[PDB]
């Protein structure tokens, strides 16, 4: 039933196109990897030693308000 | 729910004289469950469907495990065993090409089951065939009936 | 006879699963027990005997139709036999073969109620002739507490089905036309109305409006060889106001539903003034509180068998008033309310709804004159209050609920959601309001709720559209000092957009971070409150909740188990 | 009724947040006052607190803490660690003249004396202080309201929530006769309020019903000395007299009072009972732990 409470959210269909729709996906409390891929790639764009460091943080914390924190 | 309790566990000797303690109670109860199985000879319908398909159930799955019990008492045992009987020897299961109706045999099935193992148990094989010996017919009865 | 009755009716039932005479036909029988059943549940002349004396037979013997029973008579069956015949004044040999069929008073009962089903079902001039003798046979007739009970289950019985019977011979057409002043007056002598009123409804509406009967010319120059027409002017004129009228309430609204179709019947002001044969005489029945009768009929409304048929005439009745009666609600609201109204008339609207006939009056009713209608009832806060009740009654048809949540649609929600933001600001800068506006906001909120609820659609776009800002604004109610009534409105508003859960879930948890609060609300709960009529919304509202999938986020931010604490 | 010889004038008795089975007891009356935690049960003296200063107050502070006002109207509580089976002494208040009863609002420790100081939550300082002389009822009707009882008997709804320093309503019987001893308030709903009067009567409120005496009584012998009431029945309750004495009233039951408990001894301590006593006007030493 997984699958299908993933289409579930999928159908919301909030704007297009965004991250805070995203944010609204991980109200679920699962994220997908790609977007992890997504923010690092972001942050790409010391600085790996940061992204290190910040991908560390944000693994620490998946508490609702943290995924946020972590994400910015 | 008495089918849930009284398949869980051996039935005790003082759970009946507790049920007895009304004296009075126990009789209208078993009348009223005679009076229940005779009721036959659309919600109304639906729920005597529903409750036959549940109360014949809960005799049945007490009824497996052993006797004496609750079900012998209400019985008649120390009446609702002759209901079963007068159910029985007036069923017609055929309306005459509209085929025979598939709830009608198997109320049929769920009242000579009670009967069956009232015949194979050592306690209840004596005073049974004697009953079924006497009148009301039962070996005529249902050879009266029974379609081909 | 009470079996063969039941077997008789299990007959007529497969008769009409396959729509055909066959089963009756296919079992003669019909044609056998045919003045039973014209005699219905009347036992007319074999009530109790001394000439009939059972234990006086020295032999104990007992003779019936044909066979006779000596040997069987024994002391026991004969208490049994007299304990009937005591108990409801009935022929002791009567008594005899309702006890050898079969108790014997059960299957008395059964054979009553076989023989009455049947008759129901077939619904669905002896037999006409035979209903006032069941009337006034069933009134001669009115663990000893619970058989009594018992008994009383059956009068009601008695008094719920051989209303169907009535109902159906007015459907058919064998009790028309003459037969309408005998209903009348007899409903004058006498919740049993109910049936009453279903009955007279349909005939004003249809059979005293064009069919009539070409006969009853009880006057010589009144009318001649067709009484149709003169009939309907007969009982025009027979219809007025008397000293006595203002005590039967239910002869007014009976004789106001009348006026009613009898505008739509009248072809042209030919024969007629309007303005002394209408209109004095249903403002006469006005002040005579005909409204008001209805308005108890709905909320006297209550499920019964050919109850979906009674709402679906109060239906038609309610089509009826708005269509051939404008001028009586613009007389009433718009000229002597406001002097002394539009708020009374949508009231009543509401009750109707409530009370598929209604559903197609609603489909009906889903232009542009109502749309002006509408906007005057924005206008002024009073007729605004009127129109909420009036959109839910188009709201209660299920058909209609959405039908009329579309007529009401064709904006006029979001300007609501304005207002009640707008209103609760002005609550907050001052239940902190008057009485008469505080009712019209319950009424705008019940309103609300009843036409999310019924419509899927309706219920999604008041969940989620920006204008509305319905959520937030429920919220601000909440937090800030409120009534109940509003209090519980907010919960049946939060209802659509459950139905529509993270969503609301999150929105809960923001509340709770806005849950020493809510501790504080319990605590305030326990010292009251308002007889617990604010508890069960909440209670339902939690339930709806739980039924949707529970979300893992939610409740992160306190520790372990958010979700198990509520 | 399994009684018990502590061999010490017993002045108070909880059944402790943790049924009625951790039992504590606070005995005052003696050259170093004293109070058992853990006792008895089975000797289990655990925390037989050595302790300067008598129990005015007595509150457990938590299911491992315990609260307490010592005699000159000073304050005393520790932390109840029975795992390790010594403590830490929390609250310690000079002059807080001994105060009168204990009321509780959760968790500022109201109070009244025989003048309030409104300590509370890890308020060491001594924050609300509505120095008003009182000429012993003590509760919270609502949050933060209370009504002081004077020794006239005379109860007065005033608040620590607002400011000001009045009360804001008074509750009073025609003669003032009895005094200050014991009130009844209903946990069936915090504006619901009785009293008991010290011939043996009831003093039985009504706070929305107007204000007036609804049910005296004459019942006991002796002071109002304080009742037994189930902690989640109610109406379920029994009367008592200041010699220690015990008439159950079976008011869950219609009046049902006879002579009730192991009687006929010196009086009883203080009142917690849940699945126990109903301490007396005069607490002597006596027990019984069968409460269901």
């Amino acid at each position: 039933f997984s699958s299908f409470p993933s289409s579930m959210d999928p159908y919301p269909d909030v704007r297009s196109p965004r991250l805070f729709p995203s944010s609204h996906a991980k109200r679920t409390s699962s994220m997908g990897l790609l977007q992890s891929k997504f923010a690092s790639p972001s942050i790409s764009r010391a600085q790996g030693s940061h992204s290190p460091r910040i991908l560390p943080v944000t693994p620490w914390s998946v508490p609702a308000p943290l995924a946020p924190t972590f994400v910015i | 729910i008495l089918c849930s309790i009284s398949c869980n566990s051996k039935i005790q000797e003082k759970i009946v004289g507790d049920f007895t303690q009304d004296q009075n109670v126990s009789q209208k109860l078993m009348v009223g469950f005679v009076s229940c199985l005779d009721s036959e000879e659309v919600k109304q319908t639906n729920i005597r469907y529903m409750t036959k398909i549940h109360i014949l159930n809960l005799l049945i799955t007490s009824l497996e495990m052993k006797a004496p019990n609750l079900a012998m008492f209400l019985l008649g045992y120390e009446t609702c065993l002759h209901s079963i009987l007068d159910i029985l020897r007036k069923g017609t299961d055929v309306r005459a090409g509209p085929v025979a109706v598939w709830d009608t045999p198997h109320l049929a099935e769920l009242c000579y089951q009670v009967i069956y193992q009232l015949c194979a148990c050592a306690d209840t094989s004596g005073p049974t065939m004697r009953y079924l010996r006497t009148s009301q017919d039962f070996l005529f009865s249902q050879l009266q009936h029974l379609p081909f | 006879l009470w079996g063969p009755y039941r077997e008789i009716w299990q007959t007529v039932l497969s008769a009409l699963i396959k729509r055909q005479p066959e089963a009756v036909h296919s079992l003669i029988v019909l044609k056998k027990y045919k003045p039973d059943f014209i005699s219905l549940f009347k036992n007319p002349p074999k009530s109790a005997q001394q000439h009939e004396r059972v234990q006086k037979a020295s032999t104990e013997g007992i003779p019936i139709k044909g066979t006779q029973r000596t040997r069987i008579l024994e002391e026991q069956l004969i208490k049994e036999a007299f304990i009937l015949s005591d108990l409801y004044n009935i022929g002791e040999i009567a008594a005899v073969e309702l006890l050898l069929i079969g108790v014997a008073i059960l299957l008395y009962w059964d054979g009553k109620s076989c023989m009455a089903e049947s008759l129901l079902h077939l619904i669905q001039q002896g037999l006409t002739n035979k209903i006032l003798t069941l009337i006034s046979q069933i009134d001669v007739n009115n663990g000893n507490k619970k058989h009594r009970k018992e008994v009383s289950d059956l009068i009601k019985e008695c008094q719920q089905s051989l209303a169907h019977s009535l109902y159906s011979w007015s459907c058919q057409t064998p009790l028309n036309r003459e037969d309408t002043l005998l209903l009348i007056g007899y409903l004058e002598k006498v919740k049993v109305n109910l049936t009453l009123l279903m009955s007279l409804l349909y005939c004003l509406d249809v059979g005293f409006l064009e069919q009539g009967t070409d006969d009853r010319e009880e006057l010589m120059k009144q009318a001649s060889m067709f009484m149709d027409r003169q009939y309907i002017a007969a009982i025009h004129n027979r219809l007025q106001n008397t000293q006595p009228w203002k005590s039967p309430g239910m002869q007014a609204t009976v004789r106001l539903a009348w006026a009613l179709a009898l505008r739509g019947i009248s072809q042209f002001s030919e024969v007629l003034e309007f303005s002394e044969a209408d209109e004095p005489m249903a403002e006469i029945a006005i002040g005579g509180n005909v409204f008001l009768f209805l308005t108890e009929a709905v909320v006297g409304s209550e499920s019964f068998c050919t109850d979906e048929f009674f709402i679906r005439r109060i239906h038609k009745l309610v089509t009826d008033f708005p269509t051939l009666m404008p001028m009586k609600v613009k007389q009433l609201r718009n000229r002597a309310e406001e002097d002394a109204l539009r708020r009374d008339l949508e009231h009543l609207l509401l009750l109707i709804g409530e009370l598929l006939e209604l559903a197609l009056e609603y489909w009906c009713p889903t232009l542009l004159s109502k749309f002006v209608r509408q906007m005057s009832d924005l206008l002024p806060a009073t007729l605004y209050l009127p129109y909420l009740k009036m959109l839910r009654g188009l709201a209660s048809g299920p058909q209609c609920a959405h039908y009329c949540f579309s007529l009401l649609k064709a904006v006029s929600w979001d300007h609501f959601f304005h207002s009640l933001m707008l209103y609760h600001e002005h609550l907050r800068r001052d239940r902190g309001i008057t009485q008469r506006e505080l009712d019209g906001l319950i009424a705008c909120l019940q309103l609300t709720c009843t036409i999310i609820d019924w419509s899927e659609s309706a219920r999604l776009a008041l969940c989620e559209h920006a204008q509305w800002m319905p959520v937030v604004v429920i919220l601000g109610l909440l937090q800030c000092s409120i009534p109940p009534l509003l209090k519980a409105e907010l919960l049946k508003t939060l209802a659509a957009f459950g139905k529509s859960a993270a969503s609301l879930w999150q929105s809960l948890e923001y509340t709770q971070i806005l849950g020493v609060g809510i501790e504080v609300e319990l605590n305030e709960i326990e010292s009251r409150c308002e007889e617990y009529p604010l508890t069960r919304a909440f209670c339902q509202l939690i339930s709806t909740l739980v039924e949707s999938s529970f979300p893992t986020n939610l409740g992160a931010g306190l520790r372990a188990p958010g979700f198990e604490p509520y | 009724f399994a009684a018990k010889f502590v061999s010490h004038k017993i002045s108070r008795t909880r059944w402790r947040p943790v049924q009625p089975d951790v039992f504590a007891t606070g005995s005052w009356d003696n050259e170093e006052n004293k109070v058992c935690v853990w006792a008895t049960s089975d000797p289990k003296q655990l925390c037989d607190i050595k302790h300067p200063g008598d129990v005015m107050d007595m509150q457990f502070l938590d299911k491992e803490r315990i609260v307490t006002g010592s005699s000159t109207g000073t304050v005393t509580i520790f932390r109840h660690h029975e795992n390790n089976q010594t403590l830490s002494v929390n609250q310690r208040w000079e002059q807080a003249a001994p105060c009168t009863a204990i009321v509780c609002s959760s968790p500022e420790i109201v109070s009244v004396g025989e003048r309030i100081n409104c300590f509370r939550a890890e308020s060491r300082d001594v924050l609300r202080t509505i120095d008003d002389a009182d000429s012993h009822g003590v509760t919270f009707l609502r949050t933060t309201e209370i009504l002081t009882v004077n020794s006239v008997g005379q109860l007065k709804l005033w608040d620590l929530r607002k400011q000001g320093n009045d009360p804001t309503q008074i509750f009073s019987v025609t003669g003032e006769r009895v005094p200050l001893h014991c009130v009844d308030r209903h946990p069936n709903q915090q504006h619901v309020v009785a009293t008991g009067g010290q011939d043996g009567m009831l003093c039985i409120w009504d706070v929305r019903h107007g204000k007036m005496p609804m049910s005296l009584l004459n019942a006991h012998e002796a002071e109002m000395w304080e009742v037994h009431f189930h902690p989640s029945n109610p109406d379920h309750l029994f009367t008592c007299s200041e010699d220690g004495s015990l008439w159950h009233w079976d008011a869950s039951a219609q009046l049902e009072i006879t002579n009730l408990l192991p009687s006929s001894t010196l009086s009883v301590n203080s009142l917690d009972v849940l699945g126990l006593v109903c301490g007396t006007d005069a607490e002597a030493i006596y027990v019984t732990r069968r409460l269901f």
